[PDB]
């Protein structure tokens, strides 16, 4: 939408990861709806609680399809690892609370005003063309009016710096969870099996204590697990450049020496706050936009005008 | 939009068409999915009773089942809903033909147009108060364009024959729809007796089926029957406006009761037939138009731009 | 959209309980097409075409195979199981489209159409015009406004003529209503008839013993309380419908809608010549006033003449 | 859409979780739909109507056909499951519509929905207004002062079409309370209900003329699955419970209907800015919750002093 | 679209033929994937591995439901014909090289951007004042101006389209590439829908697995695979009409050549040369859809009307 | 879009083509997700833990439909190649790595920027009157619109020209997608083959069973061969485009732009010879309308400057 201009490349292309992520959730969940059972066999050799593993005719082990039913049930809720059953639930939960934390900067009302401003008035001043002339160096009220209103706008968004400390939450959160997903998922991917040893003690309902169950969407809930654990390092790693970055200078202070330094108008104040962080984010996406707009913040281009 | 042209019977055949088409699908539905017959062989092999066993696996009692279905039920228990599809396709591309053509299209937004732009004429009231400037230039260039529109379209002849061409058409297809589902609707039965000759395969050659959906495609039989019914006195009804009063010739001599003048010579052909429909749809566009196609009036008009020039 | 100014609450809260009729009547029409079947049970031992009821238990062999089981499920389906358990979602898709048609038969009839969609547009552009706002202030203004503003106020005075005359948007109104007010009643009485007829447990005595060898089968009807559930929802939605419905139609005949007088707007606005009108004009008017009240303030003064005759003056002095 | 600035935190916040419980409820909807079943077996060995839960292992024969051990599932899964494990995604999907309904009965309420879409549009006008911005500064055009005197006069009738009502502020204390108190009953009787979810249940639904068995164990395999699911619903019912408790204090601490601007009055030139009350004070609290620079440049177009200097502007000008 | 005045009711009628096909795809691959199997039933007495044919009993045959699927499999793989199975997938790769044939003049840039730009001068041409002033034969000095500017863009044009045919030869060439396609469908599903049959005997030589030989199966979906393949074939055919009397209308007339004459007779301005190539092609297409567009473009084209236009705007 | 301006024939087909990719497999996988199983049948007589395969009688393999279902899927898993099983996810897969190598042009925030404000100003110089009347060779207001879109133009030059970053970019998506289709058809030709219909496992479940080796019939092993070839057409279709667009790339220097055509038949012959990022974008919409470029051009020269404020002032 109108928020591109405030999206740079970390934030663009984690949430392609993050839509990414949605999709072997949603695959997931399909699968787990859909079969996720475990075909159980009873072990008819049994030794020390545990299957003794003890033409060739087929054997009998006298179960009506409801018990192997009932036996796949039990084993299915008792003895397959969490993981293996909740794996994409967990997926779909922390996609959905990774997009809610890098949309809620837009979506909370204080920050999305302040945002939806700056962004209206910055396209506002590209479209000026006042500013090629400022560079070089009806339509004079307009670029007065612009100026009143670019310069009371600095005056109400350089007090405070909610964006900044909510845009500092935000990526600490989400690296956090990066680093939490990670180890519990290096932890947790091995208990996903396609062979699995089921002992429930149903014995008196079918006959047999000790079940080998096989279940179907193991491997491929392996590949997708690593598949995530290869998004997730991935999403991490552009968050821990994010961390850097945003430890790398005071994003608090924009200093425009630079442009100020190319341009006669040396004027220009160092900015404070989110009108500083927001021009920030603003060079990283394009520093034209910012060379651009610093001459409507400078008093003697007004004392050009 | 030629909604204003369309009569209340158009929009309701339109509607009862969409309703067609959604118990097409809904039947077709049916058919994919829940259609299925059930056939168990006949004479098989306080008191007790023991069931009857007829020594068959599975996949016989399926090959009973789809060897039935394919042979032993009505052809139209299993194509009705594909056949209301078709039948409510061909109603609905029908509905239009009228509206479709080329040369009509363009005869149609020419006489809404000037229908629309006499309504929205300040003289069109003006002369009608007063029976009963700029804007005298506008009239001036609104009733030659009256003008040219009559010599444009008063004398072809198109649009009442193929509209009646399109009503008889629809009564057609409604008589052969009504007369083939009342013929055919008592074939949709709930069971059924099946003779194939699968004796080598099965042991048996006498089955009694039951399809299960029988009763919903009955249902929806008679409740498409009812729409088809309603659009044929529909159709019935529009047949005979178009061929109790004569639309090749519409009498003003009720605008000449209301309005003073008399010299209002009466339309002709499509002219009459459009004016019908527009009477239909407001008759208040028509009464206003006639004291615009008067040439006494435009006398009278041409007199009063002379005393104002 | 534009035609939400000729809802009132009534109107929006009929909508709104007949979508979700729509969203139950689909509910179950998706419930019965996946999974409505009927598990029979054959009786072992009967007494007069009626199950007599009478070291480990030992599990009862019927030697029935899987396709006589389907076969009995749907012939005691067919035969038993009552009307009301098998059209339920049907009958109430069918009363929610008839309520449909009902509620917008006056938006698509044309002849109504017609007027309404006027009454709309001449509404709406003589709200955010500015001679309303000037007037209801109450110098020099714009040409083009003026001209604006003077085919607005011959177009109302030609818009009134074309409605006063006739009576066929109330009537169409009244007889929606009444339509729909017999409907709720004849819903709420049928339903409620037959709805203790969605049972659990029915049993079935279809003769069919040649086929299978056995007489009376007890079915269960696995969607029975989920369908009771429904049936209950929905009898207490049309009741909620048919209020509503009865509070509109207790509207329309206290007061005559067919006739709406200005004497709150003509003695409140400086303007006392604006005249009472009757007739539909009097009932959108009165149901723009469910609505807003706003709307008919302010195109009330494009029905007096001293407002035109200021504007034309003004006109006069602008030429 | 164009309504957003009327939607603080508190509603976006409950807007959100109540997507995510219509989610878990069309999740829970499917899940009940396709794949609800109970498996049941027999309990061959009873002791008064209870299951005893007593050289190859060999299975044990039940002598039931398939359509009894469905007809078993069936009468143990209407008579012996509960009607919580049952119902809980119906239940869910419908209180998720109740508190949509309330949150959406504002802006479809006619009444309430013309009020709200009128201080829309005037709102709006003025915070685009030029006029506004000299007025924040302390030349206009003609067409400029034209319509900066016609958006004070439309101001003018807005105050007395708005102020006089009270319909907006009592609507929305409604459903505030509704939904404080539907949140109370949902966290009531679901907590005390969840219990009743669990995976292993004894059956004996007198079917031994039919069967041949009396007692049986049933294994109702999403009951675990739908707890987690009843503990998210909770989780979020408790937030969405304690975000309306906010709304309520927010909606108690101070009367709402009287705004003052003595903040705007002793900030900008113009002191002469009257205090607005009831529905206009109501829903310029709410825009000052979305954004206080919205009511700050309207509170200029209240004032008289601020009228009749764009009125000696335009005299100027003219 | 907006694309519209190039699409003749020849164009417009192959897009709905081929919506309709699409849907025919859509329907059996729904069939084939969800419902499409084979049940097969062993012949218990063979003569010859040929099925004898020789109160009643039910004929047990001692096989599980296993055993039963996995001779459905293999008769269903191995015996039935390719075209009863691959007929919904056929049908569906035809519908969109049709489609891909009819859009690759919609989508391919090098004719596309002629497109674009003449649909822009037609729309600009359409609702410009001066053009329906011209028509009814005192002006904004703005409006003469950027008359006089679409009067230069229609000469620019005329010499950007007129040196190239590559949009008349790219619609020639899709025209022989649907007919020669449509004649291919024809010819092999004609060939081809009789192999559609509901019972088929299979021989597949499995004995060593289930114990039989030689097994009947009864395809399901063959019948409403049969007349569905009927009913696609009555489509096909009517595209292939309408697509042959595209070829005739390439042939009938030179497309590369269309002339002004009855245009200027009827006019005031009998002064307009012809157009050739692409111009003269899609001023054909123009007429095909409304003439009334091309005689309203007709006077931005003339020099007459450039000197009554610059005469004009020197009065204005 | 407003990037289609930027997408020669070669781009827009290797969008369609693969569109038609991510159909095929998105179809595959549905198949592969409800209809995908495997028939498996003991093989009764066995020849050194094999299949001896030595009016007739089905013969009784004595299995439960759950035992049944057990092998079906052990043999499923362990005797199946693992091309068979995940070939949808590696044509989506695939797919998605090469819509994503194609689009990473309109995402990354500096190349977005620049091609969006690249395409900007070539639309409102396609509709600027300026370029009309200097291809022909005025009101203020035009005169004013026509001097900022000339200053826009110049310092668009002197902002794109410092850096190449937008070719390399394209380059280097060219260069992945030649070595991802390459890839994808060394390795989908070899393992193509081991979709079969028939397969034998023998996965030692005696003890469970009672049989150690079964034939497996494979019902979607067909069809999968018939989509594995559609697939492997489609990305040969689709890497000889990619391989046209490379030499297209390098056998001439598209950092370099001669405008000796255009100020040649144009009037203007003092047009500045485009170089770097703006001669590769210039390329680009050559590669779509030279009419664009023609369009675009006239703002280039100096010349024209001094016609335009000749003019404004007159
Ligand atoms: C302990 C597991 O116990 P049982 O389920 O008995 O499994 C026993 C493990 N052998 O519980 C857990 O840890 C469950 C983890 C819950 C995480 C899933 C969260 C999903 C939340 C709702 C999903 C929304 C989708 C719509
Ligand atoms: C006799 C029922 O007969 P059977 O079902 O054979 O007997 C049931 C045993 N009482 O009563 C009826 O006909 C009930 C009427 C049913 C009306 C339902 C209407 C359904 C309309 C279908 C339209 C659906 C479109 C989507
Ligand atoms: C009393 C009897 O229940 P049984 O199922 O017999 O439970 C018996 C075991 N306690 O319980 C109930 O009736 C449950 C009441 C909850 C009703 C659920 C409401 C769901 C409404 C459906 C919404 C439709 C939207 C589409």
């Amino acid at each position: 939408p109108a928020y591109r201009i405030l999206k740079p490349w970390w934030d663009v292309f984690t949430d392609y990861i993050s839509i990414v992520m949605l999709m072997i959730a949603v695959f997931g969940g399909t699968l787990q709806v859909d079969q996720d059972k475990m075909i159980c066999l009873p072990c008819k050799w049994v030794t020390k609680d545990s299957c003794n593993d003890s033409g060739p005719t087929g054997i009998k082990y006298d179960l009506d399809r409801h018990q192997y039913n009932y036996v796949d049930a039990v084993c299915y809720e008792n003895r397959l690892h969490w993981f293996a059953k909740y794996f994409p639930y967990l997926v779909l939960l922390h996609t959905l609370i990774f997009l809610a934390c890098s949309n809620f900067w837009f979506k909370f009302p204080r920050t999305s005003s302040k945002l939806e401003h700056f962004v209206s008035i910055l396209l506002k001043c590209f479209d000026s063309p006042w500013t090629t002339r400022a560079l070089s160096e009806k339509e004079g009220e307009q670029a007065k009016a612009l100026f009143e209103k670019v310069k009371k706008f600095r005056t109400h968004v350089e007090e405070g710096d909610i964006v900044y400390r909510l845009y500092m939450r935000q990526t600490i959160i989400k690296v956090i969870k990066f680093a939490l997903i990670i180890c519990y998922t290096v932890y947790y991917v091995h208990n996903i099996k396609f062979d699995v040893d089921c002992t429930v003690d149903i014995e008196s309902l079918t006959g047999y204590r000790t079940y080998r169950c096989a279940h179907p969407l193991a491997t491929l809930f392996k590949i997708l697990a690593s598949f995530y654990i290869s998004l997730v390092i991935f999403y991490g790693l552009i968050c821990m450049y994010t961390l850097w970055w945003m430890l790398r200078r005071s994003l608090k202070k924009y200093s425009f020496e630079s442009i100020r330094e190319e341009s006669s108008y040396s004027d220009i104040p160092d900015v404070k706050n989110d009108f500083a962080f927001m021009l920030h984010l603003i060079d990283q996406y394009d520093p034209l936009y910012s060379k651009r707009f610093a001459v409507f913040l400078s008093e003697v281009s007004e004392n050009k005008l | 939009a030629f909604r204003v042209l369309k009569p209340w019977w158009d929009v309701f055949t339109d509607y009862l068409s969409v309703a067609m088409l959604m118990i097409g699908v809904f039947g077709c539905t049916l058919q994919v999915m829940q259609d299925k017959i059930i056939c168990l062989p006949k004479r098989v092999q306080t008191v007790e009773m023991k069931g009857l066993k007829t020594d068959l696996d599975l996949q016989q009692y399926s090959f009973i089942n789809q060897m039935c279905y394919e042979r032993a039920l009505h052809w139209y228990a299993k194509y009705f809903p594909y056949l209301v599809l078709i039948h409510t396709l061909v109603f609905m591309l029908c509905s239009n033909f009228w509206f479709k053509f080329p040369g009509s299209s363009s005869k149609i937004e020419h006489f809404i147009s000037i229908l629309g732009k006499c309504f929205d004429s300040p003289w069109t009231t003006r002369a009608l108060s007063e029976v009963s400037k700029k804007e005298g230039e506008q009239a001036k260039a609104l009733f030659e364009k009256v003008k040219k529109f009559r010599l444009h379209v008063e004398e072809g002849d198109i649009l009442y024959a193929m509209y009646v061409r399109q009503t008889v058409l629809k009564v057609i297809k409604f008589l052969i729809i009504i007369a083939y589902n009342s013929a055919l609707v008592s074939k949709v039965q709930f069971t059924v007796d099946c003779n194939v000759d699968i004796q080598d395969m099965t042991g048996y050659k006498n089955f009694s089926c039951n399809h299960t959906m029988a009763h919903l495609f009955s249902k929806l039989s008679f409740c498409y029957l009812c729409f088809v019914s309603i659009y044929g006195l529909t159709c019935l009804y529009t047949l005979y406006w178009l061929f109790y009063r004569s639309l090749r010739e519409y009498s003003f001599e009720y605008v000449r009761q209301e309005t003073g003048i008399d010299d209002i010579p009466d339309v002709k052909n499509d002219f009459a037939f459009m004016l019908h429909m527009i009477d239909q749809y407001d008759p208040l566009y028509s009464k206003r138009f006639a004291v615009f196609l008067s040439e006494v009036s435009e006398n009278k008009l041409k007199q009063l731009n002379l005393n104002n020039e």
